[PDB]
């Protein structure tokens, strides 16, 4: 197999030996061994064969595949590792190297397959083999097709072994006036025939022998034969019989207008509704033309046309052939005064290509499955509330959502994230941007997923982890800035009612955590509400998106949530002590997106993003808005205050147990707070200060931050050498950001001091092991294991501090190369 | 140099051009067509 790399030459005979080897694999009288080996030998073909030169064998494909009978196991394999292979092939514009690019006939096709196999699969019943095998062929092709990719053969009516059976043109009756358009175009194809020959230099003679170079019918119409004159209109007559038949109604406004004098047709251009005339009429030409060739593969009794697939399968050259002259006849009839009306099922979508696009089409389905997905739920909620009914009328659509839906959202928003994130502005991605509609279908997505879960993870029961990862991925593909600048007011209620019902869970569990429905809220908040918050908090922290999403409602949602979740601080439950790292976690994600210093109020007057400016004041009356920022809630004490207490606390040198609330949920939130207000406050960067502007919100400056860093680190020294603690890493890592802007004095001020202690350290348990081999058998073998614990420990507060270190050096070590400094070189040598 | 004491030098890399006593020349990708015998290895014409 691996030397049909490279056979573009004999693309002719690879495509006839994938034919027949796959013809081979869908035998019957095979024995199970023999079926392997054929299907080896396919899988290892597919896979060394050029993605271009598996065209043909693709177009089978997806007419046999959908059925997804017991056949179709194994193509849908192949399939799977050819598009996991080839994905570059159709999802980059460029293309694969070496490969090319995709065609437009292969993308309709993966298009084709994709909704196929879809279809197939949500209207069948459970099947766990075919679910497994199914699942990473939908996934595979999902991801190689782009999301934008317009399909220009569209057709909403997607009407459909194969069917030849053509409309019954011979039952329908002619109108005379399109008898009169069978004559002038039987004489008007007689002359465009004569016109051909003679760009073949065949003239008029006695026989159509190709070495005379003649033909024995050219001779002006008059003359013509009237049994050729009936041979030429014939088709004519069943073209538009066949017309006829479809109720398509043509309307003669006007008259129609040897050396061949054919009128040209070029003058005439086709309309839309004109091209979709001639595709359906070609198609019929085609279907007509398959039931021929099926009547002479029931005469040799057996065999099968090449060309039987349908005309969308059929690739575009193919078509061009029967293209040009459906087209001329209905140019023909067009220029004769005949116009063909049907009411096209696409003129309501005329163009639309924002919805015509796969992404597009792709989320209305996940939408269509999210309202059913409702229905399923609150009937699973009302069975196991009041009466034990197991019928489950819903169960292949539980196990279609939980076992395809969820993994295809899974893989695909995270293979196409950037696309639904990038701008006209700013093109995060290779090529192409999601549009506005598409952007809000996500986030329709990802709230009506949200309020699925929401209370309900014990139903999913073992889903549940699915469709929180699934959550997660939705929340990091939320184009939030968009959806709520210009957006529907639905999918912008839908996005708060999100916020609102986060801070009323968050504030539920929290006065349940200070003391059915406790476990409910506390198992949900803990389980999907937080992590999943966290991970929205942090998306838009990253992308700047809280200046324009967290304001008005979604701000006082913002305010509640932090607000209780700090005041779940003055409780010692061991409920608490364990829930105490993810608070911490989604605090720090709050305050970096935040638009308000919430902990700076007596600044406010000077933000825009606040509520109290955004708001009149005959608003936030309506609702229940405190008069002041202050009283927003007071409850959380002011920058000053805070790091008074820190500092204060780490001069003391208190430990963990004396402040567990200090280190996992308000130094971690102050750590995310002083970076992004240090950008907006004083000391910061002026490009846009010329610009009139008010004076910062907000008195954060370096000195904050070095205040900061430097307290940390005491606290770790503080908690140097304690047997567990396992905060360490989740402060150093939390720390981390704001390192970049440490002073100098730093170095001498707390770095050497700490690390001279962890030298000492290392060198007091270094001399330990050696005092160790020192020692013998039972005095060896014990004091190893306290060594070890001590080694342990130095390792953990190594661990801890190092990381800090050396975003410190990486930022002061040019000035130290420029400037030699005593103190490097002695922090060197430690 | 602007950089190479605080990324090189102590790295153990030389500048290129340490240790000569002129300017290194150079070429440019002039862009003036000019007529050149037939490649005997091009890949789209052969000349026979």
């Amino acid at each position: 197999a691996p030397l049909f790399a490279g056979t573009e030459h004999r693309a002719i005979m690879v495509d006839s030996m994938l034919h027949t080897v796959y013809r081979l694999s869908r035998g019957r009288s095979l024995t199970k061994a023999q079926r392997d080996v054929i299907e080896d030998c396919l899988m290892a073909l597919c896979r060394y064969i050029r993605p271009s030169m598996l065209q043909h064998l693709l177009r089978r494909l997806v007419f046999d595949v959908p059925i997804l009978n017991e056949f179709a196991k194994m193509p849908l394999k192949l399939l799977t590792n050819h598009y996991e292979r080839c994905w570059k092939y159709y999802c980059l514009p460029t293309g694969w190297a070496n490969f090319g690019v995709t065609s437009e006939e292969e993308l309709h096709l993966t298009r084709k397959l994709f909704w196929g196999i879809f279809d197939s699969l949500a209207h069948k019943k459970y099947d766990q083999e075919l679910y497994r095998i199914a699942m990473p062929c939908l996934c595979a092709i999902a991801g190689a097709l782009p999301p934008d990719y317009v399909d220009a053969s569209y057709s909403s009516k997607t009407e459909k072994n194969f069917d030849p059976r053509p409309v019954e043109t011979l039952n329908v009756i002619i109108p005379e006036k399109l008898d009169s358009f069978i004559n002038k175009f039987a004489e008007y194809t007689h002359e465009k025939w004569a016109f051909d020959k003679i760009q073949n230099n065949w003239s008029y003679g006695e026989n159509i022998d190709e070495e005379l170079k003649t033909h024995p019918m050219l001779r002006p119409y008059k003359t013509f034969s009237e049994k050729d004159k009936e041979i030429y209109r014939w088709p004519i007559k069943e073209s538009l019989k066949a017309m006829i038949a479809w109720e398509w109604t043509v309307e003669k406004a006007r008259e129609g207008e040897y050396n061949p004098q054919p009128p040209d047709l070029s003058v005439v251009t086709l309309s839309r509704e004109l091209q979709a005339m001639a595709e359906q009429l070609a198609e019929n030409y085609h279907n007509t033309w398959g039931r021929k060739k099926k009547q002479e593969l029931e005469a040799k009794g057996g065999g099968s046309h090449p060309l039987l697939v349908p005309y969308d399968t059929l690739t575009a050259k193919e078509k061009a052939r029967d293209r040009e002259k459906a087209q001329e006849l209905l140019k023909f009839l067009q220029m004769n005064g005949y116009a063909v009306t049907r009411g096209l099922k696409d003129m309501e979508l005329d163009t639309s290509s924002i919805e015509k696009r796969f992404a597009f089409g792709f989320l209305q389905q996940l939408l269509r499955w999210m309202d059913i997905s409702q229905e399923f739920i609150a009937h699973l909620e009302a069975v196991v509330s009041s009466g034990r009914v197991e019928k489950s009328p819903h169960e292949q659509e539980i196990k279609f959502f939980a076992k395809i839906l969820l993994p295809l959202i899974n893989q695909y928003f995270t293979n196409h994230c950037l696309y639904f994130l990038s701008t006209p502005a700013k093109v995060l991605g290779s090529g192409g941007h999601a549009s506005n509609k598409e952007k809000e279908m996500i986030t329709s997505l990802f709230c009506k997923l949200a309020a699925l879960v929401r209370h309900r993870v014990s139903l999913f029961g073992t889903d549940a982890p699915a469709v929180v990862n699934c959550l997660h991925i939705l929340a990091r593909s939320l184009d939030a800035r968009t959806v709520m600048k210009s957006g529907p007011e639905i999918v912008k209620a839908g996005l708060r009612s999100f916020f609102e019902s986060a801070s009323e869970d968050i504030e539920k569990m929290v006065e349940n955590l200070r003391l059915k429905g406790v476990g409910q809220n506390l198992t949900y908040t803990t389980v999907a509400l937080l992590p999943v918050l966290t991970t929205l908090f942090q998306h838009i922290a990253q992308h700047q998106f809280g200046d324009d999403v967290i304001l008005d409602d979604v701000q006082v949602s913002c305010y509640r949530t932090l607000c209780s979740i700090y005041s779940l601080g003055t409780t010692r439950n061991p409920y608490v002590e364990k829930l105490r790292p993810a608070l911490g976690e989604c605090l720090a994600r709050l305050a970096a997106a935040m638009p308000v210093a919430f902990l700076e109020p007596e600044l406010n007057e000077y933000n825009a993003c606040s509520v109290y400016t955004t708001k009149s004041p005959r608003e936030r009356a309506i609702l229940g808005l405190p008069n002041s920022v202050e009283e927003m809630c007071p409850d959380i004490p002011v920058l000053e205050r805070l790091m008074a207490e820190i500092g204060g606390l780490a001069e003391s040198g208190a430990r963990y147990t004396e402040m567990p609330h200090v280190i996992e949920i308000t130094l971690p939130m102050l750590c995310s707070y002083l970076p992004r207000w240090w950008e907006r406050g004083p000391e910061a960067p002026p490009p846009a200060l010329p610009a009139g502007a008010p004076p910062p919100c907000t008195a954060v400056t370096s000195d904050h931050l070095n205040s900061l860093l430097g307290n940390i680190l005491r606290i770790i020294v503080n908690n140097l050498g304690i047997d567990e603690a396992s905060w360490m890493k989740r402060l150093a890592v939390f720390a981390q950001p704001i390192v970049s802007r440490a002073r100098p004095e730093l170095l001498r001020s707390h770095f050497i001091p700490t690390i001279g202690r962890l030298r000492k350290r290392a060198g007091k348990v270094v001399a330990e092991e050696e005092q160790l081999r020192l020692e013998a058998k039972a005095e060896a073998e014990e004091g190893e294991l306290l060594v070890r614990d001590e080694f342990s420990v130095l390792c953990r507060d190594l661990y801890a501090l190092y990381p800090l270190l050396i975003r410190y050096v990486d930022n002061n070590r040019a000035h130290w190369l420029t400037e030699p400094n005593p103190n490097a070189e002695e922090l060197f040598r430690m | 140099l602007r950089f190479f004491a605080i990324c090189g030098l102590q790295e153990g890399f030389e500048p290129f051009a340490i240790n000569m006593q002129r300017p290194v020349t150079t070429w440019f990708s002039k862009s003036l067509p000019q007529f050149e015998p037939v490649p005997l290895e091009h890949p789209h014409y052969e000349v026979a």
